[PDB]
């Protein structure tokens, strides 16, 4: 079973988005008004699930093939790849990376999405994988489209892929969104702008990666992820 | 000062989180193996219990699109981190609230006592992380049990909450669902009865 | 019939791309090696077709509906709109604007395009319209995808829409390509870079136009076109 | 100096130009009205002729993806600019070379004489603009007729070409296609026999 | 007989002042705490009153003569003029422009104003007019004085004239305040500073306009107004 | 991106708004023609109704300096933009709350049904814009009628309000005042029962 | 975009390349082991062949200072990367043109068929890299065999050459030299008959 043998660098909650960011309207009623209560790290927080023994399907990481109803999906073929490291630069191997997204026209395969852009019969928009022994992951997909949403009267999400990363503990687990280099919607989005620091926003922008493209086939984007720094315990209970 | 690489910033999970992390709850086809809400096989050691709850916003309205992750010790106070659908017990699971099912459920065992880093016993608890549209960074809380009053009163984590009235928000209420032992743990994100949320 | 009653400002052939731009490989064998011969403007050059009496179909300007085989095309719904003016800033009304493009995945509906990205059964990729009395045009379409091509070993066109504009004379007729704001492929493309002046390249980049979007429906891009300046004749044959 | 707004820069028409501007040549469905290669209805005034030609690159190989626009006076020396598929004669048309049809054709009438801006007669001519993959800005040329030698020798535009050998590149050769009067006008973009191209 | 034939550019509510701006104390209890609900434009929102046939009195635009009780008002004689356009630069003709202001000493002609600066027996402080066919309006008035108010313990409004503009629809209707070039009170005012963007504040500052003055008579200020951009509908169902 | 001229920013109407926009309500002399609270002369077609209401701040206290503008269809569902005091009906009016009269009134007719831009009927409504000291940019709302329950349930604008409980805030209550049909429409700017406000 | 470390840029090998890379050809003493032009010992499996050729510049003059590197499969279609002078066969070799010997030679076996990355057979070929003074970055080509016409017609690499006439430049001509099977492969760097050069 799991053991308490490490500590995680405390989060900077001014680098992350704050809870109450009223231009993102849903945050108004879904943000605590009381202060978070700080607690010391124990085995409860410094451990978490490892997914090495989860059984993955052959196409779990390949959105071009994992919703195959007779053809390929329509849209911009891309590899999305990167490395997961911690704040000390140490790779995070064998960690669970999950992703989900809309299709090329900004439509999600969910009942609650009634956007008039059509569903793609050969696209589901869901992927998962484990990072390899050196911390790298990769997915193949189509570039999602932007889409409108009921925030302000003319608000549009930039194209994005939702990500979740487990990391070594429940203290490291993160959900975020990947945006794409140059997208003119990024500066305009109240969800992006829930992050107050422009340098932090830049950390969510995937870069075009021609070096990793398959010529005559698909482009590639690079999205590196940084989880909380992990260190050994030192001088505790003495 | 020493400045490390910054952590990748959080963003909301958004309203379609279930398509990625709760496929059955989304009403979409599932893969052969999914991480879900049945932590214990019927023959896992310990007292088998149902956990359930509803999530409320600051206006007192149901959150019908939440996603929850849980982490708890097994009945013997051991965290089982080698996730596997064949395990008798997994310490990790996932659940959700949806338009059709506004109340989340978890099938588990009552966790055993684990000590904090100073060797002081913590009362039996489930660690919970809450994600949803409108929540920019996930909210951490703990579910404790109303039939562990003696242990709860001595828990070094509960005792970091300055006000007794606020400690009460983390205590799940024993009840019976279909005749079987259950505990209800409602979460109020904002306002009256606001649930304690942690940073660590 | 047509009359010779105007002159057109001479083209700047260092603003336009030159003929021989060898990084665009096909230009090597398709560029004249002799100098162009300059000739004075006559009625032959200063007149041209007007298309006010061409019969347009109801959906000729609407690529979401003009190849309707049972559904909408997949991809990012956009309006492409703008104004055609001459170099003196005078609007160019009732002028023919034609456009063609790939689908959301970079595939053209042409036999010679064997890119493995699929065709979209509800997308044809061809539009036309006339500018209105104030020089404005508009199309509705889906944003085209980038695509690979057999130039260098890993060359990719930025997303683009091909345009042709007639203008008042055969001297003004132009074919060009529209690119999209922020696309990281633009600086890398040897066809874009056939234009030597970076300021000229910027004239081909359509800007996101939130003001012209249909909320909850489609985004919009603005692409203004400038044709050669037209003036009256003066002091000729005297 | 006075600097006006710059002209939008040209770009190549690319290899798929036909899907936008030559739909029938592309093998795609056509719209009710298309601008194409039949300038003259059978009862248009003048001498009805076929024009045809092939386009060559600098290696002497066929250009099998070109697109051409033409502009010519009617038989009475008038430019008919009010384009209409119901007109007896249109001064404007379009044609193309393709993988299946490497030779372009145009059905028209022999143009009448028009004067230049100084009042000097130009020899009968067709104005041509050539577009294709590999051509960054379209190439302008003129097609003159080999049976108008007297007029050609006096044309103020032909006489701006310094070398007689180069003037010869613009003179189409009378021939017969299916027994009917035709003129062949081959274009050589580069190298030996390079066709004269104009700027104006 | 009004028709739904146009759409108006969505407002930038970070350019406008937000509702909750606590240094302006009254806003604390008069600001919604719930998000605004966005709704699509319909004929309800994209139409509005046209006042072309409202009957104006001869001096409705002339505050030097419209409260005449035996003489002229005391204070700095000024013309206030400008153009109303939309965000596309299109003039807004025949639109209703209403204005109100304090007198030269910062006193309003309202019972609730108990400031010790006296009323002026020949000044009322109220005007209205229509923009002309080219979008231009003009008023003649006296420059209002600043005045103290019960916000912080030593708060003073910069000299200002209140404006209301109808525009082509209820979606374009606007109330604002005009300030005067160079006034050192402007950067200190919590009502001015309800506008977060300093470039937006600058749009409320009228410029001295010597070109439009009547020599030996009155000065002039220029205050241009921009209403929401109007466009035709396109590709809707 | 394309950036147009910025709109002139809003400012509060302030405490003396009535001297400029509600002269009678300010206790000041009126001009020959004023825009006020009688939209309908007695002879106008439709059901003649009295509307009245009070405005409350976030502490539950009366707002005694508000200014309201209203815009509504005639009884046949047509907006009448040609404002004229000689009209039997005008679609536009103004009213106010003051120190002497904290309850605003309007004299009008019940508006007919108007379709939204997609052709879907909206329930009968009056559009309201609310101005006052402390309000930096005016608040938009709609007054609907409690005796139009069926129509209200199907209104595409009401149905954009996520919570049914909030839809209730826009429904005016039918009553009788001096024998005449009336509806009360109270507005709560902030807090418990907060009125829905729109952006468009 | 992502930018990696730039590759070290190429420079010409220059006129004295043989002193470093072709010592025997330079007329200088050799070391105990040299990489040279005998890929196959007489005992190696496969058809033993002599390859020879001349290299020409754009004026049709012999290049008398070239250096060539070759890479080919063995007779069974396998590349042998473990270079050793004790091997009966090595997949790699070097040759040169010099002032005394303008015609390079190679002693090898005919390579077997190798599939491309998509599993499609390529025709038998030798990969060649050409270096010399005046050549700033080496030129890549392929030597195919005129007695493999059927295979050559179907080669997916040959078929990427748009013009059939240019494909002919890569086909070596079978002959006999002193009773032994040989093929001549001349390279024309520039102009008439210019050899196809590849990028990859
Ligand atoms: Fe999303
Ligand atoms: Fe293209
Ligand atoms: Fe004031």
């Amino acid at each position: 079973p799991a053991q308490d043998n490490s500590r995680f660098v405390i989060r900077d909650r001014n680098w992350h988005p704050k809870a109450l960011t009223p231009d993102y309207k849903t945050s108004i009623a879904r943000s605590p008004r009381q202060a978070l209560v700080s607690i010391p790290q124990s085995i409860s927080e410094t451990t978490g699930p490892n997914f090495s023994h989860l059984g993955f399907g052959a196409h779990d990481h390949d959105l071009l093939l994992n919703f195959n109803n007779g053809g390929l999906p329509i849209g911009e073929r891309i590899i999305v790849a990167g490395r997961v490291v911690d704040q000390y630069g140490k790779p995070v191997p064998n960690t669970l990376v999950e992703m989900w997204q809309a299709n090329a026209g900004g439509r999600y395969r969910h009942k609650n999405d009634r956007y008039l852009a059509p569903l793609d019969p050969n696209f589901g928009g869901v992927g998962r994988c484990l990072t390899d022994s050196d911390g790298y992951y990769s997915f193949r997909t189509i570039k999602p489209g932007p889409y409108p949403w009921r925030n302000g009267p003319n608000d549009w999400r930039p194209a994005h892929i939702h990500f979740g990363i487990s990391g070594p503990s429940i203290a490291t687990k993160l959900i975020t969104q990947l945006y794409f280099e140059g997208d003119p919607l990024i500066p305009m989005c109240p969800i992006v702008k829930s992050i107050a620091n422009p340098e932090a926003v830049q950390q969510l922008i995937a870069k075009l990666d021609m070096n990793n493209a398959n010529p005559m086939d698909c482009l590639a984007y690079r999205f590196d992820i940084v989880l909380r720094g992990q260190r050994k315990t030192h001088f505790e209970n003495c | 000062p020493i400045e490390l690489l910054p952590e990748t910033p959080s963003q909301t999970a958004g309203p379609y989180v279930h398509i990625g992390l709760a496929l059955e709850a989304a009403g979409n086809p599932t893969r052969d193996q999914e991480i879900w809400n049945r932590l214990a096989k019927p023959d896992a050691p310990g007292e088998h219990i149902l956990l359930l709850g509803q999530v409320y916003d600051g206006n007192g309205h149901l959150v019908r699109d939440s996603f929850l992750e849980v982490w708890q010790a097994d009945a013997n106070g051991e965290y089982q981190d080698a996730y596997n659908l064949e395990n008798a017990f997994n310490s990790f699971g996932r659940t959700a609230t949806t338009f059709d099912a506004g109340e989340w459920t978890l099938h588990t065992v009552k966790p055993g006592v684990v000590n904090n880093a100073a060797g002081v016993p913590m009362a039996p608890h489930i660690n919970i992380s809450l994600f949803a549209r409108g929540i920019n960074i996930h909210l951490h809380t703990r579910l404790y049990f109303d039939d562990e009053a003696q242990a709860n009163a001595k828990c070094p984590v509960l005792n970091l909450i300055e006000q007794p009235q606020r400690r009460e928000t983390l205590i799940a209420k024993r009840c019976e669902v279909d005749g079987k032992t259950a505990y209800r743990f409602d979460i109020r994100i904002q306002g009256e009865g606001e649930t304690v949320f942690f940073d660590f």
